[PDB]
RNA sequence: GAAACUGCGAAUGGCUCAUUAAAUCAGUUAUCGUUUAUUUGAUAGUUCCUUUACUACAUGGUAUAACUGUGGUAAUUCUAGA
RNA sequence: AUUCAUAAUAACUUUUCGAAUCGCAUGGCCUUGUGCUGGCGAUGGUUCAUUCAAAUUUCUGCCCUAUCAACUUUCGAUGGUAGGAUAGUGGCCUACCAUGGUUUCAACGGGUAACGGGGAAUAAGGGUUCGAUUCCGGAGAGGGAGCCUGAGAAACGGCUACC
RNA sequence: AAUGGAUUAACGAGAUUCCCACUGUCCCUAUCUACUAUCUAGCGAAACCACAGCCAAGGGAACGGGCUUGGCAGAAUCAG
RNA sequence: GUCAAGCGUUCAUAGCGACAUUGCUUUUUGAUUCUUCGAUGUCGGCUCUUCCUAUCAUACCGAAGCAGAAUUCGGUAAGC
RNA sequence: AUGUUACCGCAAUAGUAAUUGAACUUAGUACGAGAGGAACAGUUCAUUCGGAUAAUUGGUUUUUGCGGCUGUCUGAUCAGGCAUUGCCGCGAAGCUACCAUCCGCUGGAUUAUGGCUGAACGCCUCUAAGUCAGAAUCCAUGCUAGAACGCGGUGAUUUCU
RNA sequence: UGUACAACGGGGUAUUGUAAGCAGUAGAGUAGCCUUGUUGUUACGAUCUGCUGAGAUUAAGCCUUUGUUGUCUGAUUUGU
């Protein structure tokens, strides 16, 4: 099976090949949402905890929340809704996704940490992903610094510098 | 192995114990005996039923299964950088803000300015 | 200035004549019995609601996409996760 | 021709509209302040009217058939009252009530290699026949049903199901 | 062809064929119930009876319980 | 079964085998009338066992006008 | 009935059972000009028959166990009687089903047939003496009963009778 | 006269489907009350809800018992 584990805080994801299949048995009847223990599932986890956050069974079906169940169904999805984008206004649809349960038909399980354990991951705690943009609205800027309401976020801007050639501009 | 869930009483179906059913409308029915499979030929509703578990549940008889929704009692706790400001220097600028007469003198050097503005541009259009 | 959000439009055109014999249709009336985007002409002193501190108006809050990357199906204009 | 337009009393509203939008150009007063004022526009916006529409609607008119003379009303057929729905009248639908309504001046039923019309061939006149078919109005998207979005669709080069 | 012929609606515990339904008739049998059988106490017949009661072949009135030659042969008995 | 004129492209016999002929069986049908007329319950089916083989199939084999497949003839064989 | 009684055994004799097919593979190979088209071994399955068993499923239900239903009687209720087991639904246990499941042995001698050496018949010949392999055959292994007049081994064998 | 036996009781396992009794600001409603409510009260009224996966039955050929109460020398026969 695979964990694609995430981290939110380092923005940091990463897959792991799972077998030991019991305790990955532990993970079976299990729904979205639910926090179960990083030692249970591996020592190499060991004092981590995470959180279900969903995942695609065989044929990429999805794992969808609040159905409660395993096994795999056919909804008349509408927008503001996972699992189905609409190509036109007005668009409901039928698709076919699987449950907020958790069994071996899936394949692909999506989980995010919540606290981190007493050792450290290669991939995810190491490492950590900067915050790609840097928020474009004033007051966003003004507050996400706690300045004051006229510090001149103008003057506060965010300079990213780039080289076209050797000329080089933050734009 | 795996154990599933009778349609009717919502049971656990450990192997071969109990009948299936495939309607001609491939619905795959399970039943755990031949209780609940008579029940559902006679096309009876379990939520009626008052030993089954869509009655207990409907009923709300049982209901230590949720307890409540979690809240944090703190902010995100991230006066951070927008990656192109120095946070240093921001936090520097931001204790500055008080004793505001740099941004006030600003203010009165492009206020004089406005008034020459004004002036000059009234000698321009005479 | 791609992609994407957004707004429009996608209900026109085009094709066929299966249906349908007071039905469509044609002329002829009405809406003093109704909707009408769009255009076009005009048109919002009165919005502090214990209306005194209850509230920035040189102006307020929220994502979310695109993107970053993890990716999952044999396949889908398939889609989740952060 | 109105209980019309329209105005005011008294309240109702889960609260509708009353510009936090954008491009250019930068103009004037000095109470010398980033004070105050200012233009040409685009966008959208409540109401009314207009225009392109849309839906219903009055009179008249449709081929052959009586080897089809009674038809309609159970469970709407005709009307009326009240109400619901509609964007709107109204059996459109319901509750209740009267039992009516069409018919040889051919109802109703059947058939149609019938979509209708503007028109075409053909002729002294009269006329007969055709007219799916370039324009107008209708219907449909493989048959049916339903519905979302939307001002506008019962959309099908849009969704849902069944066949 | 009133020693009646040909039809004939209805009627028939009439004879016959097929279809629908239905079904333990059947594939293929199983299970249950009461009354029996069964055992007991008590009562208590009948039919039938040359004598009696193990098979094979033989021949024989040509298909024997008996005779012949072989096989075999172990008290008394219950239910069927 | 014997014999073999002939058929079989040619060749009687791989396989068939007319005309002639020797036998077997008692599953037919006759013929007879021994037993049985002071009664042996009389067709078939159903059920159920057992037996024979003149073997349909199956086991092993031989021959062929048997390339292979398919088929035909024949042997031990009545286990199934 | 065998001296008694109990236990463990032997095993004469009799009975006997397992049967057939398909599929994949071998192989589109062999063979065949082509057309077409095999086989042994191996594997998985089934047909027929048999012998058990009842975990599962189904059936059966006087558990007259639970509930309900009708009519009627017990003043009404509660709880019950009668209805030739009143009726319905569920229904364990037990019984039971190719309607369910499990299992169904391997060695020898042989036939037919093909052969080895081998004379008679100075050759030759499967035969005459001798001899090899060989079948759903036959007999044993195995399985069923155990001679009630077939047997063996072992234990305890009565007292103030 | 004992890791003895038996009848009851208990526990478990199974079957069934939520007992009677009480209460209800539940209840189609119909009548009557008046201080005419705003749960108005009263008589009747299937049925519903809570106590209630409650209650009942459970070896008779289910399992198990630290429980309770009892039982435990009647007859006959047998010899190498």
């Amino acid at each position: 099976m695979k964990l694609n584990i995430s981290y939110p805080v380092n923005g940091s994801q990463k897959t792991f090949e799972i077998d030991d299949e019991h305790r990955i048995r532990v993970f079976f009847d299990k729904r979205i949402g639910q926090e179960v223990d990083g030692e249970a599932v591996g020592d190499e986890f060991k004092g981590y905890v995470f959180k279900i956050s969903g995942g695609n069974d065989k044929q990429g079906f999805p794992m969808k929340q609040g159905v409660l169940l395993p096994t795999r169904i056919k909804l008349l999805l509408t927008k503001n809704v996972s699992c189905y984008r609409p190509r036109r206004d007005g668009e409901r649809k039928r698709k076919s996704v699987r449950g907020a349960i958790v069994g071996p038909d899936l394949a692909v399980l999506a989980l995010v940490i919540v606290k981190k354990g007493e050792q450290e991951l290669e991939g995810l705690t190491d490492t950590t992903v900067p915050k790609r943009l840097g928020p474009k609205r004033a007051n966003n800027i003004r507050k996400f610094f706690g300045l004051s309401k006229e510090d001149d976020v103008r003057d506060f801007v965010i300079r990213r510098e780039v080289t076209k050639g050797e000329k080089t501009y933050t734009k | 192995m795996k154990v599933e869930i009778d349609s009717f009483s919502g049971a656990k179906i450990y192997p071969g114990r109990g009948t299936l059913f495939v309607r001609g409308d491939s619905k795959i029915f399970r039943f755990q005996n031949s209780k609940s499979a008579s029940l559902f030929k006679q096309r009876k509703n379990p939520r009626r039923i008052a030993w089954t578990v869509l009655f207990r549940k409907h009923h709300k008889k049982g209901i230590t299964e949720e307890v409540a929704k979690k809240r944090s009692r703190k902010t995100v706790k991230a006066q951070r950088p927008i990656t192109g400001a120095s946070l240093d220097l921001i936090k520097e600028r931001r204790s500055l803000k008080p004793e505001v007469r740099k941004a006030n003198r600003e203010e009165k050097l492009k206020a004089n300015k406005e008034k020459k503005k004004a002036e000059k541009a009234a000698r321009k259009a005479e």
